[PDB]
Order: C-alpha cells, then sequence, then structure tokens
C-alpha cells in the first residue's frame, strides 16, 4: 500500500480584519479535505461525501462541542503570545497535527505550532519534549513540559489514536484514496532563442498527486539545469506536472509502481 | 515576515482553441490567509467562477484553486487576479495559453 | 466505548495487599483514571495511566496494559482509612469519560485478641450488641421483622490503639440470647445470664 | 475548589428546581453526574467551554445553562420520583485533554416523592453501657439510635462535653428499612461510642448523640397535626454512672 497521513490544522487570527474568520480548522487524508469547523459557523463539517456517509450526525455533533472549547483555548494561548513578544494588531496562530501510515507499515506523528506563519514549537515525541525556537517559545516549553502525563497523551495519541483515526477514514473513502489514474506524458521540443532547443516533458491526468519525473541523457543523469514545475491540480480530483531542460535525451517518469521513458 | 501568492493560471486539459476546457487558477504559498481573487476575460470579472476552501500547507503559508469552464479563443485573453496584504495593488497574472 | 468491568466489591486484610482490576473495551484510547470516593463524599482523583506501565504514588500504585485492555489499582499496607469506593474511568476517541460502577473496598480489621460476646444494653430514659469477635464472623440479617440487625462495624480506640467488631440489634419476646441465631457465631461466646 | 449547593434536598413531584454549581478554578468544562446505586456516573449535561453546552447521556427531564465561566446551573423542569439521586458538580481546565482530571463539587442529594406526607425526622435513644462488658473487658460501649426518619437524610455525631468526638466510634455507612417490602420505608441508622470503663464511671462526663436530618423547608407547606418535618437536630443522651 501507498504512504498515506492524517493532518489536522488549526488557524487563529487575532483582532481579524472584516471576512477572515477568528478561528478556523481543517483535516486533511492525504490531500483531500475532510472536515471543517470556523468561528463563524461554529459547526463541525464533512468535507468529503464519504465522511459524511460514514459518520453518523452525533459524531458531528461531539467535535462542534469540541472545537468550540479548541477554539476558545486557541483565543486564549494566542493573546498570550501577543503579550510575551509585546505584540499589538493582528497576529497569526498556527497548530499542526498528525501521522502517516508509511508503505513499509512504519508509522510517524508529528505536532508543530507557529506564530505569525513561523515555526514556534515542535513536539519530539521520543524524548517527550517540546523544541523551541526562541525565549517565547521556551517559556511556554517549561509549562507544558512541567505536564507529564499530558505529554505521554500526546505520544499516545500521535501513534495509535491519529494512526486508527487514518486508517478508519482510509476505508470510508478507499474509493478515491486507494485508486491509481496513470499519467499522460508528453515531450515537447521547441527552438527557443536562436540556438537553444528546450525540451519540456509534461504529465497530466494521474492520481495520486505523487509523481517523479526527470531527464536523462545517454541513460545515465543529466548534470545539466533541469527546471520542475510544480504538481497542480487540475480541478478534476487529477494532476499534472512537468520537468524541462536545454539541448540523446529521455524523459523517464515513474508513477505508482510504473515506469515510463520518453526518447527524444 | 509576510509571504506573497504564487500565481499560477493553467488549463485542465491541453488546451485548444475551439475546444471546451477549464481554466484554473491556483493561488498558493501566501501569509497571512486574507486573500481575494477573481477570473478575467478581456479585463472582465467572470461571474460563474468555483473554488476550493482556503486550505493549509505544512510550511504554514495557504493555498486555493479557482476555476471556471471556458473556450479559448485566439481573440479571448483570460486573466487570475489576486490581491493580498503583500501587494499594493491586484496584481493580474495572464493565462499563457498553455505555451 | 462500550463497556468497563471492574468487581462490584472486594474485601482484604489491614496490614496486606490488594489488587483492584478494571478491564475496558471502548472505541479508541486516551487514558485510564482511578477515582476514590469514600462514602457519602465526593470521588478525588488517584491516577491516570495513557501508556504502558505502572506509576506508584505512595501507598498506591497504577498499572496499565493497552495490549489487554487492563489496569489495576494496587494498595499495599492497607489501612481501615482505605475502606472506600474505587472508581475506573476511561476516556474514548471522542474524549468521552466511560465510568465503571466502581469496586467497593473493605478492610478487615486485625484483631489481636478476640472476645466474642452478646451483651444487653438499656435505654437512658432495647437492644443487643454483639461485639468484640475476629473478623472472619459474618453478620447475617433477621429473619423474624420489627426485628432489625445492622452490619458489622470497626470502631478504632485510637489512644489505646485498640480495634473491634461490633453488630447491633434492637426489637420490641425478643432476647439478647435469641439475637443472632440467623447468623454463625464463635462456639465460645459469651452471654452474661 | 468546586461549590455546589444545596448538599440536601427534598422535592415533591412537579416542582421544579435549579443546583448551582460554581468553579474558581478558571476551568474551562463543566459537567453535571448523578450518580445511582449499582451503576457508573451517569453525565446528565456537561458545558465543553464558556457559551456552549450539550446533552450528555440522560438528558431528559433536565436542562442547563452555562451562566459564565464559572457557574454551571442544572434545572428539573417537573421532578419526577425517577430524578431521585446523588447530583455531582465537576470540572476539568479542558475538554479533550488526555490526561485533565474531573474535580467534583460535595454532592448533592434529592429526593422526589409524591407528597411530603411520609417524611419524618428521627426519633433519637441512647444506650448505656451494660455493665456486664464492664466487667469482662473494662471498656464501655454506648449504642446510639435514629428511627423512624424518612428520606434518608441524616448525620449522626457523638458529642462527650459539648465536644465531639471520632474516636472510638462506629457509625453505620447506610440506614436500614425499617419496612424492607414497602417501597417508601422509613430508615433506622445505629452508632456506637466505645469509651474506657474509668471514662465512663465519671458522673460528670457527659456523652450525646446527635442526629441532624435534612426535611422540609419554609418554603413548603404543611396543614397536618403532627409537627411540620422539617430541617432538625434530635439528641438523646446520657450521664456517667459508677
Ligand atoms: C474534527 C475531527 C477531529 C478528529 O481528530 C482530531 C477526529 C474527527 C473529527 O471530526
Ligand atoms: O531526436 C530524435 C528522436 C526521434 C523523435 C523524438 N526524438
Amino acid at each position: 500500500m501507498r504512504t498515506h497521513s492524517l493532518r489536522y490544522f488549526r488557524l487563529g487570527v487575532s483582532d481579524p480584519i472584516h471576512g477572515v474568520p477568528e478561528f478556523i480548522s481543517v483535516g486533511y487524508v492525504d490531500s483531500h479535505p475532510i472536515t471543517t469547523y470556523d468561528s463563524v459557523t461554529r459547526q463541525k463539517e464533512p468535507r468529503a461525501p464519504w465522511m459524511a456517509e460514514n459518520l453518523a450526525p452525533d459524531h458531528w455533533e461531539r467535535y462542534t462541542q469540541l472545537l468550540r472549547g479548541w477554539q476558545q483555548m486557541f483565543k486564549v494561548e494566542l493573546k498570550r503570545l501577543q503579550r510575551h513578544y509585546n505584540h499589538s494588531g493582528s497576529h497569526t496562530y498556527q497548530r499542526m497535527i498528525g501521522c502517516e501510515l508509511l508503505e513499509d507499515g512504519s508509522t510517524t506523528g508529528f505536532l508543530q505550532y507557529a506564530y505569525d506563519g513561523q515555526d514556534f514549537l515542535i513536539f519530539n515525541k521520543d524524548t517527550l519534549s517540546w523544541l523551541a525556537v526562541d525565549n517565547v517559545a521556551h517559556t511556554i516549553k517549561q509549562a507544558w513540559e512541567a505536564n507529564q502525563h499530558e505529554l505521554l497523551y500526546q505520544k499516545n495519541w500521535l501513534e495509535e489514536e491519529c494512526i486508527a483515526w487514518l486508517k478508519r477514514f482510509l476505508e470510508y473513502g478507499k474509493d478515491t484514496l486507494q485508486r491509481t489514474e496513470p499519467p499522460l506524458v508528453r515531450v515537447n521540443r521547441k527552438e527557443t532563442f536562436p540556438g537553444v532547443t528546450a525540451l519540456f516533458c509534461k504529465a497530466h491526468g494521474f492520481y495520486p498527486p505523487e509523481i517523479y519525473m526527470t531527464w536523462m541523457k545517454n541513460g545515465e543523469e543529466i548534470v545539466q539545469e533541469i527546471d520542475y514545475g510544480d504538481i497542480l491540480p487540475s480541478g478534476d480530483g487529477t494532476y499534472q506536472a512537468w520537468a524541462s531542460i536545454e539541448l540523446l535525451y529521455s524523459c523517464h517518469v515513474e508513477h505508482s509502481g510504473v515506469h515510463m521513458v520518453l526518447q527524444v | 515576515i509576510q509571504r506573497t501568492p504564487k500565481i499560477q493560471v493553467y488549463s485542465r486539459h491541453p488546451a485548444e482553441n475551439g475546444k471546451s476546457n477549464f481554466l484554473n487558477c491556483y493561488v498558493s504559498g501566501f501569509h497571512p490567509s486574507d486573500i481575494e481573487v477573481d477570473l478575467l476575460k478581456n479585463g472582465e470579472r467572470i461571474e460563474k467562477v468555483e473554488h476550493s476552501d482556503l486550505s493549509f500547507s505544512k510550511d504554514w503559508s495557504f493555498y486555493l484553486l479557482y476555476y471556471t469552464e471556458f473556450t479559448p479563443t485566439e481573440k479571448d485573453e483570460y486573466a487570475c487576479r489576486v490581491n493580498h496584504v503583500t501587494l499594493s495593488q491586484p496584481k493580474i497574472v495572464k493565462w499563457d495559453r498553455d505555451m | 466505548g462500550q463497556n468497563i468491568d471492574q468487581p462490584t466489591e472486594m474485601t482484604a486484610t489491614e496490614g496486606a495487599i490488594v489488587q483492584i482490576n478494571c478491564t475496558y473495551q471502548t472505541s479508541g484510547f486516551n487514558g485510564l483514571f482511578w477515582y476514590q470516593q469514600h462514602a457519602g463524599e465526593a470521588p478525588t482523583f488517584l491516577s491516570y495511566n495513557v501508556l504502558d506501565g505502572l506509576e506508584e504514588k505512595g501507598r498506591f500504585s497504577s498499572f496499565l496494559s493497552r495490549s489487554k485492555g487492563y489496569s489495576y489499582l494496587l494498595l499495599k499496607e492497607l489501612q481501615m482509612k482505605d475502606s472506600a469506593s474505587y472508581l475506573c474511568a476511561v476516556k474514548d476517541s471522542n474524549y468521552q469519560l466511560i465510568w465503571g460502577a466502581g469496586t467497593k473496598l473493605i478492610i478487615k480489621p486485625d484483631i489481636q485478641n478476640p472476645d466474642p460476646a452478646v451483651y444487653q444494653l438499656r435505654d437512658s430514659k432495647s437492644v443487643c450488641l454483639f461485639t468484640d469477635f475476629d473478623s472472619q464472623t459474618n453478620v447475617s440479617q433477621s429473619k423474624d421483622s420489627d426485628v432489625y440487625i445492622t452490619d458489622k462495624c470497626v470502631l478504632d480506640m485510637r489512644s489505646m490503639d485498640f480495634k473491634s467488631n461490633s453488630a447491633v440489634a434492637w426489637s420490641n419476646d425478643f432476647a439478647c440470647a435469641n439475637a443472632f441465631n440467623n447468623s454463625i457465631i464463635p462456639e465460645d461466646t459469651f452471654f452474661p445470664s | 475548589g468546586v461549590t455546589q449547593t444545596p448538599k440536601f434536598q427534598v422535592l415533591k413531584t412537579g416542582q421544579s428546581m435549579t443546583l448551582q454549581c460554581a468553579q474558581d478554578m478558571n476551568h474551562n468544562s463543566m459537567y453535571w453526574y448523578r450518580q445511582d446505586p449499582g451503576m457508573g456516573l451517569r453525565l446528565i449535561y456537561y458545558s465543553a467551554s464558556e457559551g456552549t453546552t450539550d446533552k450528555g447521556e440522560v438528558p431528559n427531564g433536565y436542562n442547563v445553562s452555562r451562566l459564565n465561566k464559572r457557574e454551571f446551573s442544572l434545572r428539573l423542569e417537573s421532578a419526577a420520583p425517577s430524578q431521585t439521586s446523588v447530583y455531582f458538580c465537576a470540572s476539568s481546565v479542558w475538554t479533550g485533554e488526555g490526561s485533565g482530571e474531573l474535580f467534583f463539587g460535595e454532592g448533592s442529594r434529592l429526593t422526589v416523592l409524591e407528597d411530603l406526607k411520609n417524611v419524618f425526622p428521627p426519633e433519637v435513644a441512647v444506650f448505656e453501657p451494660s455493665e456486664a462488658e464492664i466487667s469482662h473487658t473494662q471498656k464501655a460501649t454506648l449504642v446510639c439510635l435514629a428511627t423512624g426518619f424518612y428520606p434518608d437524610h441524616v448525620e449522626l455525631s457523638w458529642w462527650v462535653n459539648g465536644k465531639e468526638v471520632h474516636s472510638g466510634v462506629c457509625t453505620d455507612p447506610q440506614p436500614l428499612k425499617e419496612q424492607p417490602a414497602l417501597n417508601d420505608s422509613r430508615y433506622a441508622l445505629s452508632s456506637r461510642l466505645r469509651v474506657s470503663a474509668t471514662f465512663w464511671q465519671n458522673p460528670r462526663n457527659h456523652f450525646r448523640c446527635q442526629v441532624q436530618f435534612y426535611g422540609l423547608s419554609e418554603n413548603d407547606e404543611w396543614t397536618q397535626d403532627r409537627a411540620k418535618p422539617v430541617t432538625q437536630i434530635v439528641s438523646a443522651e446520657a450521664w456517667g454512672r459508677a
């Protein structure tokens, strides 16, 4: 099985300009949104039809109550952070928690906080400690580290709960998440600037988004400049990408255990 | 540290004049989260436009996808217009016609 | 989750050890709590486990095995004051507390010199007292009603370092000689004439 | 840290009732539980933080309001006999913290009855040490009896020479039923105070058995010939005799 991940984000915004919610929380399985909540609706909602169909209303009800609490916590924490930094005006506080179930069956887990979009605190579940980026973060660290049981609870949640949630959601959405749509791949050739020929290897229509693409020279690796296009959502559930070089060339593509070679 | 959005404009399928398609605008890598995006045809705002919800990256920045159904022609110019606190005025980013 | 099981009641001897088990079948696990609750009082937090292992806090230890869905609360060097209910509670996936029905712990005092006897007490302005028996004796209820028999009760004369069991019986025909017939009492029980 | 009222209440069916709970620990989450014999605590309603509440496991017949950060009220809409219980308020710092424990109020004992006519205070009597025991053990046991009371709302204590004593005392953990078969049986409760023979034989040692009873309030109306069974103390006593 391929690698899958479960991520929950939280975004807290101080004194938000007209429009932007004070608090937003969104969950993902891989690149797919699965749950949402914000301080305007004050309601937990599914963001995928396979979540909605497999979780009864009292689940949404229970997590509605939990997020309202987490919203309040996030608000207060942001106020204390602003005070520590002596900051006024509008600032942001973010949280990311989650886990990965790797191909080989091993796992990872992570829990991180950011302030104004920059790393602030990073949890190390193997020594049960928090990594602080500055003296303010260090203040919060000593507070969180003083609570031993709470450190253990978090390790348990990342290693066991998170993984069990992820397996549960993978099963709910398997027709979407475990499918394979192979790439359509083409090589385009063109003289650009006089004497300069550009080769583009372009792929589209593939799912999952993870794809490997490269250019080879005579079957061995190129030690020339390769430009890479981002992996971009095409809007229909599938993705597109490219790689290009200048001028025996061949484009190599790997996707979902299938290798492809396009010889120029 | 504010981060100004990357703006990428591209068709769902390889584009051919005359044939129906979707125009995407993927706006990403920005911080903070407040942002405004419009799709334009010949300078004028397109009214029937879908978009994803605000989304979150592991590097704490945000991203969004706006798209519309369209049939590209030689004559028509499409662009994505974006505003963000990093920008003095809205950035108008032209579709490169799948060059 | 769905279910937590801990014994209804446990009895052990003063000075010794008791282990109180709690098994759980829950949907998800976010930690297991033990609470002490003295009769007529509020529960007070005793312990929390969420990973595998044993934690000691004085005479009390708490153990968890996540693999077996199992915890125990271990009390050493038992004292009378450990008589109380112990409540086991598990947090599930959705952070809800699922409560077992409690284990009542009964402590048997160590009776150094048994002197089983039934005395008659008369009103100030009447009553029978079964007392000073050893802790293996059990007191049964009455058959004939309008005749009342209480459970064993341990008193502690602190200044003389002396504990004793007793039970009261009263009615309105009734005789102290007869009072505790429904119960099996020490053969050598002193019956004052 | 958690303050809860009232500790005792008698209710007539259909009466409404509010229980109050306040907490000064700046906790965000509050809870209302009922505790009934033979089962685990059951959650009635809870409040995950200021500004929200939700149904627990047994919400019917109740509702709540999170008044502010400190206070969480519990209401009995139309009191029913099945709501006869022991109510506990509790708070924790947050909800959906793993290790955060609950802090509990002292509890509220609520008895709901069809009518208030079976409410009775206890009769109290002290029974003096048999002198057979004094000869045989050189110890003296006094026995206190509270009888005929209803509901089971008592607190028995011993008082020697105007001061309350705890040493040498044992009081039954729970009352017995004077009429085992009736659903509204009245109750009896016994207690024992044991002293040295010499202490008992001291003529100027005063012993009083005291029973606080929790019954009807001023508010409750009473039209019967026997005295209104209000909350009250009933004592019986004895002096030492050689
Ligand atoms: C919102 C949510 C979170 C979670 O774990 C953090 C599980 C399920 C839902 O709905």
